[PDB]
């Protein structure tokens, strides 16, 4: 496929797109990433003590 | 106090402190034009008609703070 | 895309007097 | 290349040469001292800077004087 | 020539080596000839399948046939897995074949083998036809993607739906 | 050709380009490479501003069922943010056109078939234009204040000439 | 050898100090390959398009977080209980209590709370949905693309500007007075009349209905009048209510003084006249100077001409105006020196006279938004004076300032250095040594025997001001003086209420522990200018080296002789200010946050109690209140103090690696280097790999430089970290 | 809304590998 440094240059580039425009929607694993989940039970409390 | 006579009379005295009296002390691409004897083009007037204005402005705003505590 | 499609013509035309001021400077 | 330039109040007691790590220095006659010599530095090339010249000269407000120019890999010090 | 806007000049690298320097490169990517070698064949192979993609749906949006989207996923036999172990290994001895047609001898499509041209095709105005009907059925796939995104219904009754409607009914959503 | 028999500033007080009125106070008519560009530029400003005013003195006789303001977003064929790539193509393409070579308004998109007009209409066509640019931003002050309507201030002087002025309305 | 396009002699280096000085002089364009002054200017000013675009970028950018990221919808309505929102948080480094712990302010994911405090700067000039606040992320990001395209136009060699075009100091300094700063404050009252002040009020101005809406009732009538007071007349209320319109008012310049009732903030009314009154008064300082048309002042007339008679100054400040108009580093270190002091301004009158609605509420916004603009203002004015020492070098020229005021300073520049060194040694003598004093009552169990000065001259001040809590009744505590009684319908009631009101930063009821930490703000002051003065002054030369000059601003040294001369040059004196710097901003950031602690809890003696000896600022404030700092993360668990928690430990680990570039020297390392070049040219399958840049070991200026850019964010980012974590952490 | 997933991973892994890689190869550049 690629022999020169121009087609590895785009290679590289490429393979870069093909991860990282899918590991924003599919690829982020249920259990590696848990932004990539829903919304849990609580946490939206005042930063304690006072105001 | 008066809205019309102030204001006028402010830039009347100030347009001729500088035309009477100040003329040699302010003294001390061509646009400069001496056509009153001593220099007195709209670039002076408008000079002495922003101070005549400006304290005409500030005589009729103290006179109207509801009076003067001076 | 109302807003999207409407901002990239106006590109499209800020674009070509961008080629006009690429070439009329030097 | 460092810039060594020396000036006329030097007295020529060649201490500066014998300092000198790298043999940037030399003694050249002038009739402005008693020992009738005066520095001259040829090989500013091989200079790396190292002021060894200047610690050494008696003079006040010393008249050997090394300015710090760009160093290429002789100024450096480098055996790579 | 009239390039592709008024007063600009072509880069220095579009002197006619390729036919048509049309002066469209403001990414200056196509200076270096081992890359421009592969670029004409990107603005070949991208409209080579895409040319007969876009007659072969809209010859049959609205005859007998869903949507390409769920053209995919509709439940043929000996389910596509397997017809992709055909489909991948059949395409690539093609593929393997003119894999040293690439590099070595006789730049792709204006080959002209004996089954490949039977009836003798030409030289100049028959080379430009074929290339400007290549553009816009590139441009029309991703078209046809973004109408059926945008509008659910088909792409043929799109053109009605902006007959009936050139001021509100647009892309503009 | 003098503002006021006083003075006469500039180097370019001769050179003209048929379209001299002799006036330049603050310095912008110096630079000689520049004159070029000051003088077809006052020259746009007031064409486009000519089919400006026929356009907005022209509803007053005419229809006056578009007001001013909504003028610009009413009920039109395309939705009026829909319509602006029809503006961005089609103003800029006959634009362009007439930016090429500059050559002192060279026919290219605005040919004219003939009518050429070396001797003072072109000084004349630059006195039209140099007052119907005072017309737009007198059509863009005193309608501004959101006081008379498409254009009904004249028609109020010519009724009331000491009293409805400038000092004189003070109110919404 | 392609990389430093500016400095062929970096070109010709084989060594890798090529790329770090192709690096940090390549904006050092004075000193550039083939530069000349009219290329020297052109290529200044399109840069200063490059900071602006910059600045617009990243303003849209805090419009456009917020505006998608944030709870500025959801903060208008509650503004007090409601904690702001910066930035939503993806780091797919993070475990699920890690996401589970920011989600707060009633978000959905993982969030920022903003100490930055561009909520209550934004929802005081009439921002309130966040469909306002897009348009202006959108707005700015035009503006910065004009700047950008602007200095890419202003270099093409049609409109590259002429040489003289820079130098019309009148024409400048004409417009930026009139325009830049008169009609952008005019402009800017245009926005609060029109616009900021009615949205308080509860009344929706925006770009569609703001050429319906009348500011002012009968407006435009009194100023063409004359009856300016009609503008003044039904303020807001004592008991208005901020963004409604219940006890509403329709002033529009009003002059109160002191502070809203709920906000505790500043009144819009008195806002909008006070960028009026400059306003005015710039424009009008804005006809001063002769440019084009026969009238104003000559800056070649003025300077000159103020020479005092029998020799006081020497031959006056003759002949400054060609050494400054011609110097850029003597403009440069003028505006560091203005900009730096009004730096610091901003943020002495925003903690006591807080502008934004809200402010003074929320803690943490406060505690950054002083702590900011005071170490913004310390590197600031620490380089007035380091451009300051470059123009001794580069710029000055004793033919041409023969007598001058700026020679005199030469001149007598022992008597500078020495007079600062006995001040800087006095305030150390006697603030350490009091201290330590109280430190040893306090040790053997006797507080009374404390030295407790009481600052008699600043509650002498105070109280002239308007503080009774002393009882001076001096002039404004004084009720039957004549300050008192020529202002009680004027500006001062409103003024008088809001000192004498105990809980707010206005005029700080100060004691003895602030007595001995303003000595040691004067300390650090004046020990700062002298490091400062001193690498100004002896930029040129000493006893000890009279050449200084010749070998330029920053050099390292000159050599082992004449006793040896480590850190000689004005370089290295000015570098060694930056520790004093840090430390004298780090004293009045201590001062700051913990008397604002100990004011905000309650406990308003047990800063005074402890503020007089140094254990109590050990004890009671850094290990006291950076309780809940540590604990962001243990293991029992963690919470959102935690990114706080590791960054305090960042800030440690950056500030200790500075010690490295600082106590180890250059010398020790090439030697090292030497070893790892051996053992890579002599590595089996390693030898495949070799360098193109030799590698070098980091120069002696390159060492104070990465040294104490390690000390400095380490600091930086220590000190932020226990600043928001310990405010917001109580609060 | 799929946007912090995409544009971090741009920047922070993939535009700065464009900026290590470009701003790299420039710096050996032997001047012609
Ligand atoms: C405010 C931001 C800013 C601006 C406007 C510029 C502006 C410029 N830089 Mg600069 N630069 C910046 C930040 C900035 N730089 C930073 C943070 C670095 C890293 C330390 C550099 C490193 C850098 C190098 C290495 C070079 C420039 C060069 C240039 C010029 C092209 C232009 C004057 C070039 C230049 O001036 O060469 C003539 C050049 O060679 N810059
Ligand atoms: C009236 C016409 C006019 C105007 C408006 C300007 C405007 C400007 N010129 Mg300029 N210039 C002019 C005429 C004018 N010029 C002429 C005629 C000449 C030739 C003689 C020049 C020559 C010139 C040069 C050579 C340079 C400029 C620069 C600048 C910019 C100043 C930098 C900046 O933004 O800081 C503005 C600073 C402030 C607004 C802050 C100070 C204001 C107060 C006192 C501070 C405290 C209040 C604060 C605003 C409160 C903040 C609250 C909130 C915003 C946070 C600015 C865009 C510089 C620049 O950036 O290049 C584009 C530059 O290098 N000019
Ligand atoms: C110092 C001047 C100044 C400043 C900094 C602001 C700042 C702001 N105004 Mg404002 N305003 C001002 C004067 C000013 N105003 C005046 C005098 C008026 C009276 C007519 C208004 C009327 C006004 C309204 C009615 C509204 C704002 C709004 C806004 C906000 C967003 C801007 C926006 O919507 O962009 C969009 C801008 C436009 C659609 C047109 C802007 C007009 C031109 C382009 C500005 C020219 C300036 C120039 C480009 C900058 C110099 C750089 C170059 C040389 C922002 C807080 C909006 C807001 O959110 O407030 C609640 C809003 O609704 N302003
Ligand atoms: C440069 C800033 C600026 C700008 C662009 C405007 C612009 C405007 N003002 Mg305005 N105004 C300003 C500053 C400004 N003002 C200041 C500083 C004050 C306080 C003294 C006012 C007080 C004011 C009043 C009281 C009124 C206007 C009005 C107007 C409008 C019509 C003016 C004819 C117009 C939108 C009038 C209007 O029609 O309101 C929209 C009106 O009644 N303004
Ligand atoms: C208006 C602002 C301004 C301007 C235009 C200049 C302009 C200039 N200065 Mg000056 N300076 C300023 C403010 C300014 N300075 C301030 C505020 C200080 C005090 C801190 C100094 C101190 C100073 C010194 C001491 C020297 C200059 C020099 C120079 C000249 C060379 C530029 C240079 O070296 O850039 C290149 C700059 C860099 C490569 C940046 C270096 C790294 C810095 C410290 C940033 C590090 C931040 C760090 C990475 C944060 C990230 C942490 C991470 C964990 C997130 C140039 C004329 C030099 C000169 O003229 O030589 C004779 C010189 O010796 N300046
Ligand atoms: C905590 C650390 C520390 C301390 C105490 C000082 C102290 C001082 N520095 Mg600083 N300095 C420091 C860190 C420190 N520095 C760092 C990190 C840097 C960056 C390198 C600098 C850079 C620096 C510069 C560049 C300059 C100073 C100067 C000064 C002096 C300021 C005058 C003064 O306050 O005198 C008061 C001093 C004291 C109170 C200390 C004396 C302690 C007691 C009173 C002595 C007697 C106690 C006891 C009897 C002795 C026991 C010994 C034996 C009998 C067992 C003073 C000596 C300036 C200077 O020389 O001004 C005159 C100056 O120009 N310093
Ligand atoms: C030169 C040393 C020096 C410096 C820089 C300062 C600096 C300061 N003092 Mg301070 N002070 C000093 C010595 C000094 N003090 C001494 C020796 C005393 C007597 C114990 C005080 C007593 C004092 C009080 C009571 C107060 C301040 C305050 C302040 C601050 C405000 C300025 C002010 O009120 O002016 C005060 C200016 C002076 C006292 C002038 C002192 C200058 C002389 C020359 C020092 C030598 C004094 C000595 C008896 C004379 C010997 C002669 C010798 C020169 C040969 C400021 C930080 C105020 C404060 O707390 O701010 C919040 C405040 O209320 N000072
Ligand atoms: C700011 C940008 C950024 C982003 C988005 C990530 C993202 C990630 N890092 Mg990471 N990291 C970064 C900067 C970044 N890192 C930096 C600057 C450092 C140095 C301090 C580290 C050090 C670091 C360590 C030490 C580790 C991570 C790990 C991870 C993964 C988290 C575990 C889960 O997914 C787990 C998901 C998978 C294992 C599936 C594989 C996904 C890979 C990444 C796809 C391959 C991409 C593509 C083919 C090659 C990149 C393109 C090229 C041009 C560079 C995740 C992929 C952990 C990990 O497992 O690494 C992957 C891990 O061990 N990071
Ligand atoms: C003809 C003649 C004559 C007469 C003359 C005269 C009478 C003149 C006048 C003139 C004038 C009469 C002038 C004026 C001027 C003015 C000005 C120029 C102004 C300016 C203004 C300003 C600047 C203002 C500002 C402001 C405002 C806006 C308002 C408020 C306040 C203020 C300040 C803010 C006689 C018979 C003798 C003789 C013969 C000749
Ligand atoms: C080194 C040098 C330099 C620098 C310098 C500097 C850096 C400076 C700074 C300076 C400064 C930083 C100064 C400051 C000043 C200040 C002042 C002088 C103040 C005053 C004050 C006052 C006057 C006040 C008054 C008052 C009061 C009492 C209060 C109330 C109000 C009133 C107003 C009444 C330069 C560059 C030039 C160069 C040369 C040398
Ligand atoms: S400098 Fe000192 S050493 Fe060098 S020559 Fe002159 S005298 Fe001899
Ligand atoms: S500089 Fe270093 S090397 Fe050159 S002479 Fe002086 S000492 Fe010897
Ligand atoms: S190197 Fe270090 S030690 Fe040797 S002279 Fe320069 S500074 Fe002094």
């Amino acid at each position: 496929i690629i022999s020169r440094r121009e087609s590895l240059r785009a290679l590289v580039a490429l393979s870069g797109i093909a991860a990282i425009v899918t590991y924003g929607l599919k690829g982020a694993k249920d259990a590696d990433l848990p932004i990539t989940k829903g919304p849990q039970t609580t946490g939206e409390n005042g930063k304690g003590g006072s105001v | 106090l008066d809205p019309q006579i102030v204001i006028s009379g402010s830039t009347a005295a100030f347009l001729a402190i500088g035309r009477f009296v100040f003329l040699g002390y302010q003294r001390r691409s061509t646009i400069f034009a001496t056509n009153d004897p001593a220099g007195f083009n709209i670039i002076d007037v408008a000079g002495w008609g922003a101070l005549g204005h400006a304290v005409g402005f500030a005589v009729l705003a103290i006179n109207s703070l509801q009076g003067a505590n001076l | 895309a109302a807003a999207a499609a409407a901002a990239a013509a106006a590109a499209a035309a800020a674009a070509a007097a961008a080629a006009a001021a690429a070439a009329a400077a030097a | 290349a460092h810039i060594v330039k020396i000036y006329d109040t030097c007295i020529g007691c060649t201490q500066c040469v014998r300092a000198c790590p790298l043999d940037v220095l030399e003694m050249v006659p002038w009739d402005g001292c008693k020992a009738s010599q005066m520095a001259s530095a040829p090989r500013t090339e091989d200079c790396v800077g190292c002021k060894r010249c200047e610690t050494a000269c008696p003079t006040d407000f010393l008249s050997v004087r090394v300015y710090l120019g760009s160093e290429s890999t002789r100024s450096m010090g480098l055996s790579y | 020539r009239p390039m592709w806007y008024p007063g600009a000049t072509a880069p220095a690298h579009l002197d006619g080596s390729m036919l048509g320097d049309y002066g469209f490169d403001p990414l200056r990517l196509g200076v270096n000839k081992d890359n421009l070698k592969w670029f004409r064949e990107a603005e070949l192979t991208n409209g080579r399948w895409a040319m007969a993609a876009v007659v072969g749906i809209l010859f049959t949006d609205a005859v007998g046939l869903p949507k390409f989207w769920t053209a995919g996923a509709e439940k043929y036999a000996l389910d596509n897995q397997t017809l992709a172990l055909i489909e991948v290994a059949v395409f690539a001895v093609l593929e393997g074949k003119r894999y040293e047609i690439y590099k070595k001898t006789g730049e792709t499509g204006f080959l002209s083998f004996a089954p490949f041209d039977p009836m003798g095709m030409k030289s100049e105005e028959m080379k430009l036809k074929e290339l400007k009907n290549g553009r816009l059925a590139m441009l029309a796939f991703l078209g046809f993607c973004s109408q059926a995104a945008v509008y659910g219904k088909g792409p043929i009754e799109t053109l009605q739906l902006h007959l009936a409607d050139p001021g509100h009914n647009n892309i503009y959503t | 050709p003098t503002w006021l028999p006083g003075l006469n500033p500039p180097a370019h007080l001769k050179g003209a380009l048929a379209g001299d009125n002799g006036f330049d106070p603050l310095g912008l008519g110096q630079d000689e490479g520049r004159l070029k560009w000051y003088a077809e530029a006052e020259k746009t400003n007031g064409r486009w501003a000519m089919m400006a005013v026929a356009g907005i003195l022209g509803q007053e006789l005419l229809g006056v069922t578009p007001a001013w303001w909504e003028a610009g977003a009413k009920e039109y064929d395309i939705p009026a943010q829909a319509l602006t790539p029809i503006e961005f193509i089609v103003m800029g393409f006959l634009e362009i056109k007439r930016y090429q070579g500059f050559k002192q308004t060279g026919t290219s998109g605005f040919i004219n078939s003939a009518g050429m007009n070396s001797p003072s209409m072109a000084t004349k066509e630059v006195k039209n234009g140099r007052l119907a640019m005072v017309a737009f931003i007198g059509f863009c002050v005193q309608a501004l204040a959101t006081r008379t309507q498409p254009i009904e201030g004249l028609t109020a002087h010519l009724a009331d000439p000491f009293g409805k002025n400038i000092t004189y309305y003070l109110t919404h | 050898k392609l990389f430093p396009k500016f400095s062929q002699g970096l070109a010709q280096d084989p060594t890798t100090r090529r790329i770090w000085y192709g690096l940090a002089m390549a904006h050092d364009f004075e000193s550039h390959d083939g530069m000349t002054e009219e290329n020297l200017y052109q290529k200044i000013f399109a840069s200063h398009f490059g900071q602006l675009s910059i600045i617009f970028l990243w303003t849209s950018g805090n419009l456009f977080h917020v505006a998608w990221q944030g709870n500025f919808e959801q903060w208008v309505t509650d503004p007090v209980h409601i904690r702001p929102i910066a930035h939503a948080i993806w780091d797919p480094h993070f475990g699920q209590p890690a996401v589970e712990a920011f989600t707060r302010g009633g978000a959905s994911g993982p969030v920022n709370i903003s100490t930055s405090g561009v909520y209550q700067w934004w929802y005081t000039i009439g921002m309130r949905t966040n469909q306002d606040l897009y348009v202006g992320s959108v707005f700015l990001a035009l503006v910065s693309a004009i700047f950008l395209f602007a200095g890419w136009l202003h270099l093409q060699p049609n409109f590259q500007p002429s040489l003289s075009w820079f130098k019309d100091a009148e024409s400048r300094l004409n417009h930026h007075l009139s325009g830049l700063f008169g009609v952008s404050s005019l402009a800017w009252t245009g926005h609060l009349v029109h616009v900021a002040i009615p949205e308080s009020r509860g009344q929706h101005v925006g770009w569609d209905n703001f050429l319906s809406v009348l500011p002012h009732p009968q407006g435009l009538t009194p100023f063409f009048t004359g009856n300016w007071a009609a503008y003044a007349q039904s303020p807001d209320t004592a008991s208005h209510v901020f963004g409604t319109a219940q006890g509403s008012g329709q002033a529009i310049l009003t002059f109160l003084g002191g502070f809203h009732p709920q906000t505790q903030s500043l009144w819009l009314t008195d806002m909008a006249h006070h960028h009026l009154a400059i306003a005015v008064i710039f424009i009008v300082a804005g006809h001063m100077y002769r440019t084009n048309f026969g009238i104003g002042h000559r800056m070649q007339a003025i300077l000159e001409a103020h020479t005092p008679p029998s020799g006081s100054l020497g031959a006056g400040h003759k002949g400054l105006f060609d050494t400054v108009n011609n110097s850029l580093h003597f403009q440069l270190g003028l505006a560091l020196a203005s900009v730096g002091t009004i730096t610091s301004l901003v943020a002495q009158h925003m903690y006591s006279l807080p502008p934004y609605a809200f402010q003074a509420i929320d803690f943490t916004t406060q505690a950054a938004l002083y702590t900011h603009h005071q170490y913004i203002a310390g590197f600031i004015m620490c380089g007035a004076f380091a451009h300051g020492a470059i123009f001794f070098i580069r710029d000055y020229d004793p033919e041409q300032n023969k007598g001058n005021v700026l020679a005199r300073m030469l001149d007598h520049k022992e008597a500078l250095i020495s007079h600062l060194s006995w001040v800087s040694l006095f305030l150390g003598f006697h603030t350490l040594g009091l201290y330590v004093h109280n430190d040893v009552m306090q040790a053997f169990g006797t507080p009374e025997k404390q030295i407790l000065i009481e600052p008699v001259f600043a509650q002498w001040i105070q109280a002239a001001h308007g503080k009774a809590l002393y009882g001076f009744d001096f002039l404004l505590s004084s009720k039957t003086s004549a300050a008192f009684a020529n202002g009680q319908s004027l500006w001062l009631p409103g003024w008088l209420d809001a000192i004498n009101n105990n809980q707010n930063s206005l005029f700080l009821t100060i004691g003895p522990g602030d007595f001995l930490v303003h000595h040691a703000i004067a300390l650090g002051l004046h020990t700062t200018t002298l490091i400062l003065v001193k690498g100004a002054l002896d930029a040129r030369g000493s006893k000890l080296m009279p050449d200084k000059k010749d070998f330029g601003y920053s050099f390292p040294c000159d050599g082992p002789g004449r006793g040896g001369t480590c850190d000689i040059s004005a370089y290295d004196a000015f570098y060694l200010a930056v520790f004093w710097m840090l430390n004298t901003i780090g004293w009045v950031t201590f001062y700051w946050h913990w008397k604002h602690l100990t004011l905000w809890q309650g406990n308003v003696a047990q800063f005074d109690e402890s503020s007089t000896y140094l254990m109590g600022w050990l004890r009671d404030y850094l290990w006291l209140n950076s309780s809940q700092l540590i604990n962001g993360y243990n293991p029992f668990g963690m919470n959102s103090l935690s990114v706080w928690a590791w960054t305090f430990l960042f800030g440690h680990l950056i500030y200790a690696t500075g010690f490295m570039f600082l106590i180890s020297w250059r010398g020790y390392w090439q030697e090292l280097i030497e070893t790892l070049v051996w053992a890579h040219e002599k590595t089996p399958l390693a030898n495949l790999v070799y360098w193109k840049d030799k590698p070098v070991a980091l120069s002696i200026v390159q060492a104070r430089l990465v040294g104490l850019a390690h000390f400095s964010v380490g600091y930086i980012f220590t000190y932020a970290a226990f600043l928001i974590a310990s405010t917001s952490g109580r609060f | 809304s799929w946007a912090p997933s995409v544009f971090v991973p741009l920047t922070g892994l993939v535009l700065p590998a464009i900026a290590m890689a470009t701003l790299f190869v420039y710096i050996e550049k032997e001047a012609p």
